[PDB]
RNA sequence: GGCUAAUCCCCCAUGUGGACCCGCCCCUUGGGGUGUGUCCAAAGGGCUUUGCCCGCUUCCGGAUGGGCCCGCGUCCCAUCAGCUAGUUGGUGGGGUAAUGGCCCACCAAGGCGACGACGGGUAGCCGGUCUGAGAGGAUGGCCGGCCACAGGGGCACUGAGACACGGGCCCCACUCCUACGGGAGGCAGCAGUUAGGAAUCUUCCGCAAUGGGCGCAAGCCUGACGGAGCGACGCCGCUUGGAGGAAGAAGCCCUUCGGGGUGUAAACUCCUGAACCCGGGACGAAACCCCCGACGAGGGGACUGACGGUACCGGGGUAAUAGCGCCGGCCAACUCCGUGCCAGCAGCCGCGGUAAUACGGAGGGCGCGAGCGUUACCCGGAUUCACUGGGCGUAAAGGGCGUGUAGGCGGCCUGGGGCGUCCCAUGUGAAAGACCACGGCUCAACCGUGGGGGAGCGUGGGAUACGCUCAGGCUAGACGGUGGGAGAGGGUGGUGGAAUUCCCGGAGUAGCGGUGAAAUGCGCAGAUACCGGGAGGAACGCCGAUGGCGAAGGCAGCCACCUGGUCCACCCGUGACGCUGAGGCGCGAAAGCGUGGGGAGCAAACCGGAUUAGAUACCCGGGUAGUCCACGCCCUAAACGAUGCGCGCUAGGUCUCUGGGUCUCCUGGGGGCCGAAGCUAACGCGUUAAGCGCGCCGCCUGGGGAGUACGGCCGCAAGGC
RNA sequence: UUCCCGGGCCUUGUACACACCGCCCGUCACGCCAUGGGAGCGGGCUCUACCCGAAGUCGCCGGGAGCCUACGGGCAGGCGCCGAGGGUAGGGCCCGUGACUGGGGCGAAGUCGUAACAAGGUAGCUGUACCGGAAGGUGCGGCUGGAUCCUUUCU
């Protein structure tokens, strides 16, 4: 069994974007694709898709990255440079919206799960409330 | 340690040892001379380093420095010690206070005189 | 012993009302109403006495103040692990304003504890305060709130209230009086004395103000309080002058003797005018009271100041305290002289044995300035107990291994609940402090007015993503089924050959053995070397590996039996049944212990021999425990991969053991070696992670002291934890 | 070209860097400091069992055994429980002094060993066991955190 299949995703797309896949393959859950659809509303991944591997469901998602560069190593600025857990089974976060983290000055996100639904902190200070703080990612 | 671990354990606050027992930290102590002895520093350092061992108020004897040039302690010498250690004498933790009771200030003290307890001259 | 008054005490009455028993009703813990019976009231005084004032009695309500009860929060040691007979509960009493094991009788046998009971140590708690970027740490002086105490221990009495600081009883210690019988006392009130201490004030003024007690009031009391005094203890404000004044005096210092510095500093000129003298001189004080009204409301009027002849204002008017630390680096400020590992300095590294910017003085300089330093202590820096925010291959740090208890954690889909979580409203979050604004003292400190903020908790409403929960479903985890493997995995029994030793026999003779060389030893009672036979114990060559198995310790001839684990294929069954695991329990090399066996070889101890400056040590000869078996202890280790377990994810190449496959090869599972990304102080690690992540356990917090001491638990002991 | 002396280059181990004429561990001596054990003695606390027990509240008596009486009762007084504190006996912990005794740590650095660091001149380390006054030596087993392909002093 596998303890936190929401850091296990979040992992799953570091690992695989710092080896510049164009994709990885993320065992399918009705959250990790909220989760998702914030990741590709946002710019950090080209989408995701439903797709059966082995008859299971997965989540396919594209990675994105940035231009290659000169000089020695040539390879790209990374388009997720940081993504991370916060909440944790055996550690929960919960913040108010007063507390709602502002992630690197705004050029960052972090994501929430509320009971308006799965939103970034500027979603969530707009919609005025707080919930479990899942990820940090920028 | 998992977080469950600190829930069930918790760190530990780090107590701190005193330097000075003058007892109740007190900034001084008053105590009586037992001898005025000269000892000899540690390796790299040669001297005759004067020292007084005294009988405390608190009911403590210890080993003091009697700082400055020359000092006018003996024997039944009434005193007050100040603590701070000499570095290259073992066992020494305390000083002794020019200027107060017994132990008068260093004669002809010129530069910094609050420190080895002398008063000021009058300009001749 | 005698007299006597009252707002002192009692008796009957009146009963608005109220208290109690019994009933009834509504209400729901003992709240409200009602009926009958019983029981319960009072005090008088003043006036201008013909009506007012001051009071008295019963009752209902208000206001304020309190008692009791519950949730939650509230320091260290587990070297404190079990605590408990009013103990835990029940019925009935007693007690109280009132619930209660608060207390008592009887009955039951419970109550509490690893979510730390019981024990020990320390400690009044809080608003706040200090520090800190914050989280946090530390603290609780003064001011405000609560508690507790009044020389120590007990107890009640009187009251609305006390179990009473300046009230009472008793015991104890102490001081004093004492006709020796016996008495008096209680500054943790204001001052003040004394002792202890590094250290902490005046036996001041006033009742004027605010507040309090009694009084109809006039008024009395008030060391509360308003003030003043003392102490740079703190904070804030202020002075020791201001403008001019030399390519620049004298003195002192440095000098390359040319000069440089102190230095516009001084002198001097001019101006201002702290101190000081003279004069005026407060606010804080308008109520209580008087007048009209109506002893109201309303209106009007007069008395009162400790601080104080103070602050302040006006006039006059003198250039009129500066010190303290530092100048090697950290750290802002350098030269001369004296000293020569001395004298000394020192927070740390360090400086001082002849050039010392580190000692001591001087010149000069830096920093602050009515202060400047020192010691002590708290936070800081210290992300050095790491929630924010650390770690464990070799630096401290993975438990020797497992099994599993408690606990922590938990795949995919749907539905109910809405405990966590989030949002709104509301109540609470006193005052002071903090923040912001405006204001009052000439400013500020200080103060006033207003505003904002605020975690947490109560109540009502709402949201459902996530966590929880209940209900249902799934199969990707886990387990199972069938079939097929490999294996020093374990236990019992048997058995085979080589070799050593010894015994018997044959043949044979002069040594063998051993070392660097020797010698002790063994051999003419015939050894060694050779052949045959026998006894016995221990261990299994080749195969054999850079191999295999096990959780670890560890496991190696062959055979059989009993038995554990594990891998692959098929995709058949169950349907989250999972991971981890404090404690517990079991296993746990060698040595070691107990009882009994065994005893070939080896061999601690021991007995000997040459070495050789000695020798108990390295070499040689012998040799006991032990090594082996049974059973029972011991529980250590470089028990090591010095690397806890599980899961998911992140290039390859190469060698290899073991399955499956359509068998250059592919696809599982082990063992190795190089290397992508990445990681690491580096060495190195790198799909067998030391990479990226989640879960859980164990552990570390400078080196010695020391795996010591003390304590506890275990052990026959050794000794272990 | 083996050996002696001096030297050059590559490599390897090192705890040396005042650089092997090095370093450290250990021992005896001297001085200082703190502490462990500890007969015995001094005081303190606490628990249990039994005995004594003030004040006071409460309970019972309150009687031709006292006082008041409206005869209802009240007061004095008496007895009891509880009870501060004291005594006896024992159990347990805390403090103080402490004969005798254990190691420890500093410090002039002198004495003596030569154990470890280089293959440290017997590879080291290690659990345990015996011997030794100790340094250490040996046995059994284990680890690599071992160099490489006569016994040889101190500086
Ligand atoms: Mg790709
Ligand atoms: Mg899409
Ligand atoms: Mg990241
Ligand atoms: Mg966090
Ligand atoms: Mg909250
Ligand atoms: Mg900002
Ligand atoms: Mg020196
Ligand atoms: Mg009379
Ligand atoms: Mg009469
Ligand atoms: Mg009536
Ligand atoms: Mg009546
Ligand atoms: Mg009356
Ligand atoms: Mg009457
Ligand atoms: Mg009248
Ligand atoms: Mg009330
Ligand atoms: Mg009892
Ligand atoms: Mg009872
Ligand atoms: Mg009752
Ligand atoms: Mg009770
Ligand atoms: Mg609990
Ligand atoms: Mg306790
Ligand atoms: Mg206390
Ligand atoms: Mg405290
Ligand atoms: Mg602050
Ligand atoms: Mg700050
Ligand atoms: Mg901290
Ligand atoms: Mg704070
Ligand atoms: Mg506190
Ligand atoms: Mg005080
Ligand atoms: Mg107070
Ligand atoms: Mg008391
Ligand atoms: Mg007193
Ligand atoms: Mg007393
Ligand atoms: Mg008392
Ligand atoms: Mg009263
Ligand atoms: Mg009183
Ligand atoms: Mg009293
Ligand atoms: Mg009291
Ligand atoms: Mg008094
Ligand atoms: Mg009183
Ligand atoms: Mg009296
Ligand atoms: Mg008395
Ligand atoms: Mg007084
Ligand atoms: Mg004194
Ligand atoms: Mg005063
Ligand atoms: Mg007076
Ligand atoms: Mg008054
Ligand atoms: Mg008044
Ligand atoms: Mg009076
Ligand atoms: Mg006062
Ligand atoms: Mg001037
Ligand atoms: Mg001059
Ligand atoms: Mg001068
Ligand atoms: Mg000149
Ligand atoms: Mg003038
Ligand atoms: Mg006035
Ligand atoms: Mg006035
Ligand atoms: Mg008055
Ligand atoms: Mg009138
Ligand atoms: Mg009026
Ligand atoms: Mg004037
Ligand atoms: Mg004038
Ligand atoms: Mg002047
Ligand atoms: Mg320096
Ligand atoms: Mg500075
Ligand atoms: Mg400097
Ligand atoms: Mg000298
Ligand atoms: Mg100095
Ligand atoms: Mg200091
Ligand atoms: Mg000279
Ligand atoms: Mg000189
Ligand atoms: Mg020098
Ligand atoms: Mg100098
Ligand atoms: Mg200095
Ligand atoms: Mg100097
Ligand atoms: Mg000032
Ligand atoms: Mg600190
Ligand atoms: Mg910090
Ligand atoms: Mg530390
Ligand atoms: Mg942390
Ligand atoms: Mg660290
Ligand atoms: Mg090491
Ligand atoms: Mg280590
Ligand atoms: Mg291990
Ligand atoms: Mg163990
Ligand atoms: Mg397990
Ligand atoms: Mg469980
Ligand atoms: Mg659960
Ligand atoms: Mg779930
Ligand atoms: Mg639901
Ligand atoms: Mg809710
Ligand atoms: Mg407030
Ligand atoms: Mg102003
Ligand atoms: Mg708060
Ligand atoms: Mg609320
Ligand atoms: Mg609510
Ligand atoms: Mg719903
Ligand atoms: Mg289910
Ligand atoms: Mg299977
Ligand atoms: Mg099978
Ligand atoms: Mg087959
Ligand atoms: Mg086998
Ligand atoms: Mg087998
Ligand atoms: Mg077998
Ligand atoms: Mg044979
Ligand atoms: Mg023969
Ligand atoms: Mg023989
Ligand atoms: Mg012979
Ligand atoms: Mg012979
Ligand atoms: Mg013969
Ligand atoms: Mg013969
Ligand atoms: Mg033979
Ligand atoms: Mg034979
Ligand atoms: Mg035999
Ligand atoms: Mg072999
Ligand atoms: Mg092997
Ligand atoms: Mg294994
Ligand atoms: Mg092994
Ligand atoms: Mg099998
Ligand atoms: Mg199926
Ligand atoms: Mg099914
Ligand atoms: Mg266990
Ligand atoms: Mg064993
Ligand atoms: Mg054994
Ligand atoms: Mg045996
Ligand atoms: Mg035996
Ligand atoms: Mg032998
Ligand atoms: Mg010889
Ligand atoms: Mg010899
Ligand atoms: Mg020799
Ligand atoms: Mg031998
Ligand atoms: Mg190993
Ligand atoms: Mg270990
Ligand atoms: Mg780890
Ligand atoms: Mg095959
Ligand atoms: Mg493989
Ligand atoms: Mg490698
Ligand atoms: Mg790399
Ligand atoms: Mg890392
Ligand atoms: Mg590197
Ligand atoms: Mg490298
Ligand atoms: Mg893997
Ligand atoms: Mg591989
Ligand atoms: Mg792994
Ligand atoms: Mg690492
Ligand atoms: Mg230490
Ligand atoms: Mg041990
Ligand atoms: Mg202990
Ligand atoms: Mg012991
Ligand atoms: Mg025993
Ligand atoms: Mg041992
Ligand atoms: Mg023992
Ligand atoms: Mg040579
Ligand atoms: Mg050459
Ligand atoms: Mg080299
Ligand atoms: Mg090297
Ligand atoms: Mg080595
Ligand atoms: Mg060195
Ligand atoms: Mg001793
Ligand atoms: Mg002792
Ligand atoms: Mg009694
Ligand atoms: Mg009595
Ligand atoms: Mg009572
Ligand atoms: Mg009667
Ligand atoms: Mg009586
Ligand atoms: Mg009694
Ligand atoms: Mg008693
Ligand atoms: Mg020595
Ligand atoms: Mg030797
Ligand atoms: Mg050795
Ligand atoms: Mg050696
Ligand atoms: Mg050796
Ligand atoms: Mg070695
Ligand atoms: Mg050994
Ligand atoms: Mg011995
Ligand atoms: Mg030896
Ligand atoms: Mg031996
Ligand atoms: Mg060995
Ligand atoms: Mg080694
Ligand atoms: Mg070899
Ligand atoms: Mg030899
Ligand atoms: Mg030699």
């Amino acid at each position: 069994m596998l303890t936190d299949p929401i850091a296990d995703m979040l992992t799953r797309i570091r690992n695989a974007t710092r080896v510049y896949k164009e994709s990885t393959d993320v065992p399918a859950s009705r959250f990790k694709e909220e989760i998702l659809r914030i990741l590709a509303r946002e710019g950090f991944i080209k989408g995701y898709e439903r797709v059966d591997v082995d008859g299971k469901p997965y989540l396919r998602v594209y990675l994105k990255y940035g231009p290659r560069r000169q000089g020695p190593d040539p390879r790209p600025e990374q388009v997720i440079h940081h993504i991370r857990r916060i909440s944790k089974p055996g550690r929960r976060v919960y913040v108010g919206v007063k507390e709602i983290p502002r992630v690197r000055r705004g050029l960052g996100i972090a994501i929430l799960s509320t009971s308006k639904g799965v939103l970034t902190d500027r979603e969530a200070r707009k919609l005025g409330v707080g919930g479990e703080l899942i990820c940090e990612v920028w | 340690p998992t977080i469950n671990q600190l829930v069930r354990k918790g760190r530990e606050k780090v107590r701190k040892k005193s330097k000075v027992p003058a007892l109740k930290g007190a900034p001084f102590r008053r105590g009586v001379c037992t001898v005025v002895r000269t000892v000899t520093p540690k390796k790299p350092n040669s001297a005759l380093r004067k020292v007084a061992k005294v009988r405390l108020t608190s009911g403590y004897e210890v080993t003091a420095y009697i700082p400055g040039e020359g000092h006018n302690l003996q024997e039944h010498s009434v005193v007050l010690i100040r603590g701070g250690r000499v570095k290259d004498l073992l066992g020494v933790r305390y000083h002794i206070v020019r200027g107060v009771y017994d132990a008068a200030g260093v004669k002809d003290r010129k530069k910094s005189r609050s420190k080895y307890g002398t008063k000021k001259p009058k300009e001749a």
